[PDB]
DNA sequence: AGTACGTCCCGGAAGAGATTCA
DNA sequence: TGAATCTCTTCCAGCACACATCGGGACGTACT
RNA sequence: GCGAUGUGUG
């Protein structure tokens, strides 16, 4: 239910999302939540309410992307190794129909419209795992199954 | 204001001061007032523009689901993170087009300038509210945590001014709940601490 | 004698009426109802007196309200002192039945004992030092105790229906005790940190705010004004409005 | 901690008047530990001046 | 089309929702409940019955002799409800049981030698239910809550975290019957499974496994599968499974037909597994190091001399193996462990045990049971079976049954109420697949698991306590018994039943104090229901999630009505439409659905069975067929929101209303409210307070009317009808001849409770409704109660209320209000103080009631009769004297005014002890009450009698009509009125045999009343006369009382001030009230904004017709406008015409509109923006609802012109004049001489803990020590310190606290010393 | 007849087992 | 052999109000 | 003229 491989630019990406909120936002909301706090202290006080939410969010989030600095492992390997899709590729499927559809494979805690949005743990990772050029990948989707054909693995 | 009059002119002087204040205060403050009518809430006319985008974003993620390239976990942490970015967008919409909306003639042709929209006018007086609450009156009011401290895939569409529907009310409900209970047991606790504290000075 | 000197701590409690366990002399000492956190960290005190609290802003804020009923109750003995003091009852017994007829006198005799008389304000969650202040009355019609607004954050203390009671110093050293340390005029500051205490709040600053904002373009325009006064005079005559760009002489 | 500091305090009478009774007032009685007050509980107890 | 009675104000209404459903009969929990408990239901089941069928038949000690049960009857009442009330004792009832009571034949097979069934022995009394669902004990009128505890039943808790800090999951189990003793497994970080019964101490299960008698073999064999090595030619070959390997990671070899198919040093496939599968190859050899990480299953001897090589639970090694070779054997069980999917758990444990038998086994039991005492074996043995496995001491519930087996996948609904081996067998089967990961463990607080009890369960329960307290004594003196010289009355007391049910409905966590302050309060406190009580959980012990709202709530449990304060969710309401299950648990309403159609069919459901299913949000857009308009819509499947395909559902919501309570539904625009203030709205409303002039709330729900209807304290015709006698005491109606009984009806008399007490001090008072000569439809209102209008619900008033922050008045939420108010009267509440005087005859001699007191003034001897007592009447204030009691030497005993409460009084009550001369006023009173009852059943029989004569008329309006010989002869001469040979004659003949029936009739029930008023009613002991007087304070307001809204936005009334310095339009009209803007947002509750420009809508449409009609327009214009207003919206369910009107009717119809057209709005489904815009368009008020306004003061224009409409604001009960309280130098304590605490004893402030704290922080000293010493401790220095005063010396000595030398002399009383000392 | 007067009664934390590396 | 690590079991859980009810039964008698 | 439990207020 987890993998800590990590790419080298999204460890960098976290730790720079670290020092922004804990060195830059925090202290806003900060000195937000004490002008507020200024001898208000009313509990119904949504002002209050609200800062106070933002920091629980961020706190969770902080924790979160702490644990995960602290368990995540990098493997930010060259091309070297290629021929295998196992990780960190840019690969190209297409579908019976045409579906032309290209992505890199990232690690979990990278997900976002940034660079490269296909998970490791998903399924179609799990299929994509170890094929080649010109291999018959399925899946089993909760609507049932499927397959594709590969059509490029590139790496950086 | 209050502050550097004390540190500047010491004691007798600034009570006064605070006096007349407030006198002087309650006064045109009456004279003036400021009261609070529902048109004084605008409702962002992007608002739908913007939360429809949302809903067609949830549906291009579902599809994805469904064809299997993300697993449910992911899914419910992608679905939050675009909603949390719709809402920071409507706060953005909203507070705009209430600061500013005010805009008239000045003998010239038009201009803008802050407004007296009441509410607005409340807020950024530092009275009471702020961004926050006006936010929770105009665009959506966010989302909202059920017990477990997780988060629930489903935000509050609309705000106060329009009516909720029941379920996000029921949702709200036990997420105001938490803390409307919690305070409770914190005072409990906290007096003992301050108890003990006294004992030990 | 276990059960004597400590029921409920050797096996089975001894119970007494039905059902729950008698009460024993340990008990009469430890415990949230002993005699110690019960009768002498703290304990009932005579002269004092409770009520509802309201606003008044007609208060400079050395001073607060006061009911009138409740203070004629509060202080009867020294409206029994004034009284044969002017001589107008023989006997103590004499001022008792004159007080209780409420005749006229009294208020005259009661208000001049009250002048320069502080008394002590509380609010029930007595978290920290400002938690009890002091003031001058001023006598009042109506039941409830009139209390500055400022002063409420201090006390933390919304007008949700919130109970405050009233002490009296009955002696003179305390009287000056009041006036020299529990005097809102002397607490500008919380001892806990620097920030002032006595800031205005959500009424007054709504005030202010809406008193000092420019438009645009309003009635009065961009004129000239030698003295605040005859702005004030321009205001209450209605013949500019009320905030409009304008230069003005100050000193 | 504090929770303890008040009790072996010089002083006994707080510590009786703290927390819990039986302990204090019970190792005091074997003390034989004489009392002098130098302490606000002390004196608020007996009343006297502060 | 609509009720008559109806139309004298049909509330206009929004909404789109059609409902389906109409509100349930509030009380239903209650009501149901206890008819449930209390009828000659056959077949046991669930009743007083089901309690006897337990309990009985007692049986001797084998003695030759039982008794048994046969029926039962409950006598009508000795009083009713209301004298009831009047004088104090319980509304209980007689318990009458007849018993079979049976000697066996002696000396012979089991028969008979003389039986005697004695004729209904009663086992004294028990409470009935007010038809309103009350109950009462000692002259007032309380409530039983309705608990909502864990589940008799089995669970599976976690505990994850907090223990051993090991960061390892934790397992617990538990069974907890209905009536026995908790049995629970656990486990420890060392993987161990341990029982515990009770929470004594901690057992190795395994001991109570074996318990029940079974063998070590017989137990493993049950806990794990087998394993089988064959001793073949040689190398013993195991026998696999493929399955059985997945979870397996071997490294060494594995082979078959010759071929490896894992190689040393691998892992297993599933393609490994198809194919061994395909293959079925199951006898392979074997490495034979393999074998010793296992464990022998069975036992093994030597098969030569039958002598032990080696015991079950046994680990494996070589020598084992040889020696068990060379013996012979050739098969070997072991057990197939795993690290995932099966643990050495209950092996390690049969390990940890200390015994190795069913003796000392019992033994290990009964030591952990009953600490100390020696064993005996026949003794631990009859224990054992004394804990899970008898009737007496231990009982699951059907309730408890059902739920088990539910939770273990089995099959019977039904079973037994013990448990089985079996039982316990498959509990902890259950437990370790969940250690296993398979399954699931169950949170609590889902409400699947809660369970609601009501009256009925509570009295069942403690009525069977009872039983089992008198069977003891019972069986005892049967032991005794002699030859039939007894009957059983003898051998039974009632008087143990009496006290624990009397101790139950007395003092209670449950039996407590109804808020008849309100209708709504009492509908509220009917309903709420408490995790309290016994068997409940514990504020201080209270948790956190419990307190917390599970997502099942929902629809079954208010999330939002809840009292705020020392405890939350603890106190959870009840939802409106929820009902309870056949077996007791939160039961909600859904519509159901077929392929694609909402139909109308109403289908219920329990919480499990919600969850597996899915379910439509309400307010979804049908069209008109069932179908929805969309294709994807909201809906909730498992405690989880979502978005679902269109014919996917299963059932719909079936009103908006159905997810909040009463509590709640009365809150106009709910829906544009947080949560927080919501609620504590709620409450408030709750607390509210009658008022002298019921106002109609503008801004209404739609809930009203079912609430007001539902409450009791009004009156609701029982059959339909005709008026006929109005009274502002009392209504009597004739019926009509359809609804009439088969015969000999007559009509039907309404007395009304006049001014009377509450049990907040707060008047109950009735107002007839209607008028002479008027249709009334059956069920419905006849005189409105205290609060209510035309049978509607109608707690404060409705007041024009203005936005604007003035003059600081309103500073956090200070209601300004004005001195037009106070003028109407419309906030003058009325109070009620029920004061006592009574005398008890002691030493020095018995007491007087008489006004001869002495050293007093003609003050007051005058209010005072010759009699001793106040006239009825009299306008007393504070000071004065009710009653005339003095103590013989002799001093005073008045009882006289309690300080600062003015008032006066309108009855006394006077009861006096049997065997004392009635002095004059108490022969007055006597005869007034006398004569009052006279008149009252004269009423009775002289009306009957009018009926009666005027039912005999129009039964000869046909038939034999005798116009002129029947009017001649007065109305009785009708012993033989001819007439002819219908059926009419006979039905005279009823009537007069009825005649003469209801002659002897009301003579015996006159006088039987009069002896019961005569009567001197048993009292206390050495009591000697009751003297009861009412007092009526006309509280008005001033400033420091407590009004609110309905969205908490509370205030204390701050200034009064006069209608010059109102706010007012330019139209001319004052305003009202003014609320503070600067609290709107904050509490973020726009709603009441909402409310108020609906309302502005609403007066608006008043004042229009209002001037309509003082034109005296005629109707036509009526008709178009009012017709028009209705019209206006969107869609509404609220579709009525006006031409099925008459004429006549629709002037009346305007009279009541002319205070202003009301609007309801059901909770979620109510009203928009743009409707309410389009209702002000056709008024006449800016569309904006803002106006200019003028301060008298300035009479200027304000600018920013501001919000003004109709609020409906509520008051409390806190009113100051009650809160208000001082005192310089009263009473004192007795045992420590210190001032007392609270107003009603005339004591003082308490300065506390903290605030001795504070002084000490300020430098202030002297305050404190003052503050200590002479205000509070000692005697003689506070008698120092007054004299000191009225000599002006401000001074003090302080001297010593009292209190302080109380503490030195108990600290003494131990057996310490303690002394003080030189200087 | 029936009784008013008789006796008759969840977190912490620290201690004593108690268990395990020697 | 003895110094660590479980494990029963005593002690405390805010302040101030307001109001409400209820406070022994049982067993046995010298009379009332 | 005490203490228990409950309810409600802040
Ligand atoms: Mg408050």
């Amino acid at each position: 239910m987890k993998t800590p491989l990590v790419t080298r630019e999204g460890y960098e990406k976290l730790k720079q999302e670290l020092n922004y909120l804990w060195r830059e936002e925090r202290p806003e909301v900060t000195k937000k939540v004490t002008w507020a706090a200024s001898l208000g202290d009313r509990s119904e006080n949504a002002d209050y309410q609200y800062n106070k939410k933002r920091l629980r969010e961020i706190d969770r989030r902080v924790r979160y992307l702490t644990k995960c600095m602290e368990n995540l492992k990098i493997v930010d390997y060259s091309p070297q190794q290629e021929g295998k899709v196992f990780f960190g590729a840019w690969v190209e499927i297409e579908n019976d129909d045409g579906v032309t559809h290209r992505f890199r494979i990232v690690g979990y805690d990278e997900i976002f419209g940034r660079k490269d949005y296909i998970s490791i743990d998903s399924p179609m990772a799990r299929a994509l795992l170890k094929k080649e050029v010109g291999d018959l990948a399925v899946v089993n989707t909760p609507a049932g199954e499927a397959s594709w054909y590969v059509n490029a693995i590139e790496y950086v | 204001m209050l502050n550097t009059c004390y540190r500047i002119l010491g004691l007798k002087p600034t009570v006064i001061f605070a006096d007349q204040i407030m006198y002087t205060g309650f006064a045109y403050a009456a004279r003036s007032g400021a009261s609070v009518g529902i048109d004084d809430m605008v409702i962002p006319e992007k608002k739908h523009e913007i939360i429809s985008e949302a809903e067609a974003e949830v549906a291009e993620i579902q599809e994805q689901f469904q064809s299997g390239l993300v697993t449910a976990g992911e899914r419910y942490n992608k679905v939050i993170d675009i909603w949390a970015a719709a809402n920071d967008r409507v706060s953005k919409a909203m507070m705009d087009n209430l600061q500013t909306e005010t805009v008239i003639n000045r003998d010239g042709q038009e201009e803008k300038q802050v407004s007296f929209n009441s509410i607005y006018m409340m807020a950024d007086s530092g009275a009471r509210g702020s961004a926050a609450q006006i936010r929770q009156l105009a665009g959506m009011r966010g989302l909202m945590a059920k017990p477990d401290g997780s988060i629930i895939e489903t935000p509050i569409t609309a705000n106060f001014r329009e009516g909720l529907n029941v379920l996000q009310y029921f949702i709200s409900t036990h997420g105001a709940r938490k803390g409307l209970a919690d305070t409770a047991l914190k005072t409990a606790n906290s007096g003992y601490l301050t108890r003990r504290l006294v004992d030990v000075a | 004698v276990d059960a004597l000197l400590d029921n409920g701590r050797r096996g089975r409690a001894i119970t007494g009426s039905n059902k729950r366990p008698l009460k024993s002399l340990a008990d009469m000492i430890k415990g949230k109802q002993g005699r110690f956190r019960q009768n002498l960290l703290g304990k009932r005190v005579d002269y004092s007196g409770r009520s509802v609290i309201t606003v008044g802003p007609y208060l400079r804020l050395h001073q607060c309200g006061l009911p009138k009923k409740m203070a004629l109750e509060l202080f009867k003995p020294f409206i029994y002192g004034k009284l044969e003091l002017r001589g107008l009852a023989t006997t103590i017994k004499a001022a008792k039945k004159m007080v209780e007829r409420e005749e006229a006198v009294v208020w005259d005799i009661l208000d001049e004992v009250i002048r320069e008389h502080p008394v002590l304000l509380n609010r029930a969650p007595t978290l920290h030092r400002l938690g009890i202040q002091a003031f001058e009355p001023v006598l009042i019609e109506g039941k409830a105790i009139q209390l500055h607004p400022l002063v409420c954050a201090a006390y933390n203390a919304d007008f949700d229906g919130d109970q405050m009671a009233v002490h009296v110093p009955l002696t003179l050293e305390a009287q000056l005790e009041a006036r020299a340390l529990m005097m809102s005029t002397n607490n500008i500051l919380s001892p806990a940190n620097g920030e002032p205490i006595i800031v205005p709040s959500q009424d007054v600053v709504l005030g202010l705010y809406y008193m000092t904002r420019d438009c645009v373009n309003a009635k009065g325009e961009g004129m000239v004004l030698t003295g605040p006064k005859e702005a004030e005079r321009l205001y209450r005559s209605g013949l500019a409005s009320l905030h409009a760009r304008v230069k003005v002489r100050i000193t | 901690g504090i929770t303890k500091a008040s009790l072996a305090t010089e002083s006994f009478i707080s510590a009786a008047s703290f927390q819990e009774t039986t302990r204090v007032l019970t190792e005091a009685a074997v003390a034989g530990k004489r009392d002098e007050l130098r302490g606000l509980k002390e004196n608020v107890i007996v009343g006297r001046l502060i | 089309v609509y009720s008559y009675t109806e139309k004298k104000r049909i509330r206009k209404d929004f909404g789109k929702r059609p409902q389906v459903l109409d509100v349930p009969y509030l009380l239903s929990i209650q009501l149901d409940s206890f008819q449930k408990f209390i009828e000659q239901d056959p077949e046991g089941q669930y009743g007083l019955e089901a309690a006897f069928r337990s309990v009985f038949p007692i049986q001797s000690y084998s003695g030759n002799s039982e008794l048994q049960y046969v029926s039962y009857r409950l006598g009508e009442p000795v009083f009713d409800v209301q004298e009831c009330q009047i004088r104090g004792v319980t509304y209980s009832a007689p318990l009458r049981v007849k018993l079979r009571l049976v000697i066996y034949e002696r000396e012979a097979p089991e028969g008979t030698v003389k039986d005697i069934k004695e004729q209904e022995v009663y086992m004294g009394e028990i409470p009935l239910m007010t038809d309103n669902g009350t109950f009462v004990i000692n002259g007032t009128e309380r409530v039983i809550v309705s608990q909502l505890h864990r589940s008799p039943g089995v669970f599976f808790d976690s505990d994850k975290g907090k223990t051993h800090s090991s960061g390892k999951v934790l397992y617990n189990a538990r069974i907890i019957p209905y009536r026995g003793s908790w049995l629970d497994f656990e486990f420890d970080p060392k993987d161990n499974l341990f029982v515990r019964i009770d929470r004594r101490r901690k057992l190795p299960a395994t001991i109570i496994l074996r318990a029940l008698n079974y063998t070590t073999e017989q137990i493993l064999d049950l806990f794990f599968e087998k394993v089988i090595f064959e001793i073949r030619d040689n190398k013993l070959q195991m026998e696999l499974v493929p399955e059985r390997l997945r979870g397996e990671t071997a490294s060494f070899d594995i082979e078959a037909n010759g071929k490896v198919y894992v190689e040393k040093g691998r892992r297993i496939t599933a393609r490994h597994i198809r194919q061994l599968e395909k293959d079925d190859v199951k006898l392979i050899e074997v490495p034979v190091e393999y074998i010793a990480g296992k464990v022998v299953a069975k036992d093994y001897i030597d098969e030569s001399t039958g002598e032990l090589i080696c015991a079950a639970n046994m680990e494996l090694s070589l020598d084992l193996l040889a020696k068990l070779s060379q013996s012979g054997h050739k098969r070997i069980e072991t057990l197939f462990t795993n690290d995932l999917d099966h643990g050495p758990y209950i092996s390690e444990t049969l390990r940890v045990d200390p015994t190795n038998d069913r003796l000392s086994a019992l033994v290990e039991i009964y030591r952990m049971m009953r600490p100390g005492e020696p064993p005996t074996r026949e003794a631990a043995e009859s224990l054992f079976e004394n804990l899970f496995f008898s009737e007496d001491r231990y009982d699951l519930s059907a309730v408890g049954r059902m739920k088990f087996n539910r939770s273990l996948l089995r099959e019977e609904i039904e079973g037994s109420g013990i448990l089985s081996k079996d039982d316990i067998i498959d509990v902890m089967k259950k437990l370790i697949d969940i250690r296993n990961g398979k399954g699931e463990v169950d949170d609590i607080d889902h409400l699947g698991n809660r369970r609601i009890r009501s009256v009925g369960e509570m009295a069942e329960n403690q009525f069977r306590v009872g039983l089992v307290r008198v069977e003891r004594a019972v069986k005892e003196r049967l032991s005794l018994g002699d030859l039939d010289t007894l009957m059983p009355q003898d051998m039974i007391n009632a008087k143990p039943i009496s006290a624990a049910v009397k101790e139950f409905f007395g003092s209670s966590q449950l039996s407590q104090f109804m808020d008849q302050n309100n209708p709504l309060s009492e509908i509220t406190h009917k309903r709420r229901i408490s995790a309290l009580g016994p068997g409940g959980l514990t504020r201080e012990r209270a948790g956190f999630e419990v307190r917390d709202v599970h997502p099942t709530h929902y629809g079954r449990v208010c999330p939002i009505e809840t009292p705020e304060g020392p405890n939350i969710g603890l106190i959870n309401s009840l939802s409106v439409y929820a009902q309870t299950n056949e077996y007791g648990f939160l039961e909600t309403p859904y519509r159901k659905v077929t392929d694609g159609v909402v139909t109308d069919e109403i289908h219920y459901l329990s919480a499990i069975e919600e969850g597996n299913y899915v379910i439509a949000q309400a307010n979804s857009n049908l069209d008109e067929e069932g179908h929805f308009v969309e294709d994807l819509v909201t809906c909730r499947s498992k405690g989880e929101s979502s978005l679902f395909s269109r014919d996917q559902v299963d059932y719909m919501d079936v009103s908006t209303q159905q997810v909040v309570s009463v509590g709640a539904s009365l809150i106009p625009f709910l829906e544009h409210d947080d949560a927080n203030r919501a609620l504590m709205g709620a409450n408030m409303q709750r607390q509210a307070v009658p008022t002298l002039r019921a106002d109609k709330p503008l801004v209404g729900t739609g809930m009203e009317r079912a609430v007001a209807v539902d409450s009791g304290v009004t009156a609701v015709a029982k059959r339909g009808g005709v008026v006929q006698y109005v009274d502002a005491s009392r209504i009597v109606i004739k019926v009509n001849e359809d609804e009439m009984y088969p015969g000999e009806a007559g009509i039907d008399i309404y007395n009304l409770t006049k001014y009377t007490r509450s049990n907040q001090n707060t008047c109950i008072n009735q107002m007839p409704c209607v008028s002479l000569g008027e249709p009334v439809e059956r069920g419905d209102v006849l005189a409105d109660g205290p609060s209510t209008d035309l049978g509607e619900l109608a707690l404060g008033q409705n007041m024009r209320v203005a936005f604007m922050p003035w003059n600081g008045y309103n500073f956090e939420d200070s209601i300004l209000v004005s001195e037009r108010v106070v003028q109407e009267d419309r906030f003058t509440t009325i109070h009620i103080q029920e004061l006592a005087c009574v005398s008890r005859d002691t030493k020095l001699g018995p007491e007087e009631i008489t006004a001869d007191i002495p050293n007093v003034g003609e003050a007051a001897l005058s209010k005072l009769d010759e009699s001793g007592i106040v006239y009825i009447g009299a306008e007393v204030t504070g000071g004065d004297i009710l009653v005339g009691k003095v103590t013989p030497k002799v001093k005073d005993s008045s009882l006289r005014v309690p300080n600062g409460v003015s008032g006066t009084v309108i009855d006394v009550q006077v009861f006096t002890r049997d065997g004392v001369e009635k002095d004059k006023r108490a022969l007055e009173i006597e005869e007034m009450q006398l004569k009052q009852a006279k008149k009252d059943l004269s009423e009775e029989l002289q009306i009957l009698e009018a009926g009666l004569f005027s039912r005999i008329r129009a039964v000869l309006v046909a038939g034999g009509v005798e116009a002129e010989k029947l009017d001649k002869l007065p109305r009785d001469r009708w012993l033989e009125l001819g007439l002819t040979d219908e059926e009419k004659q006979n039905q005279l003949e009823q009537l007069a045999e009825q005649y003469d029936e209801l002659k002897h009739e009301f003579e015996k029930k006159l006088e039987a009343k009069r002896r019961k008023i005569t009567q001197g009613d048993d009292l206390a002991p050495g009591v000697l006369k009751i003297v009861k007087v009412y007092l009526a304070v006309k509280r008005r307001i001033q400033p420091g009382d407590k009004m609110a809204g309905r969205h908490g936005n509370k205030g204390v009334i701050s200034k009064i001030n006069p209608i010059e310095d109102m706010p007012y339009d330019e139209n001319g009209t004052p305003v009202d009230i003014v609320l503070n803007p600067l609290g709107v947002p904050s509490r973020m509750n726009i709603g009441q904004i909402l409310e108020t420009h609906l309302g502005m809508a609403a007066k608006g449409i008043g004042d229009k017709i209002n001037a309509m009609l003082k034109q005296q327009q005629e109707v036509a214009k009526l008709r178009e406008f009012i017709q028009r207003a209705y019209d206006l919206g969107a869609d509404v369910r609220q579709k009525v015409d006006l031409s099925t009107f008459s004429d006549e009717e629709v002037m009346r119809l305007a009279e009541n509109l002319r205070k202003g057209m009301p609007i309801a709005t059901p909770v979620f489904d109510g009203a928009k923006e743009a409707e309410i815009k389009e209702l002000l368009k056709l008024g006449d008020l800016p569309t904006s609802g803002q106006i200019r306004l003028y301060d008298g003061r300035t009479g200027e224009q304000f600018e920013r012109p501001v919000t003004v409409g109709y609020m409906y604001m509520l008051k409390l009960n806190h009113l100051v004049d009650d809160k208000m309280h001082a005192r310089s130098t009263g009473s004192y304590s007795l045992v420590t001489q210190q001032p007392l605490g609270g107003k009603a004893q005339f004591g003082g402030q308490r300065f506390g803990e903290m605030e001795v704290w504070a002084l000490e922080a300020y430098g202030a000293a002297y305050t404190l020590q003052e503050m200590l010493t002479v205000k509070s401790d000692d005697v003689n220095g506070r008698t120092k310190m007054y004299k000191n005063i009225v000599d002006g010396n401000h001074q003090m000595e302080p001297g010593m606290p009292e209190s302080f030398n109380v503490l030195l002399k108990e600290i003494r009383s131990l057996g310490i010393n303690i002394e003080l000392e030189d200087e």
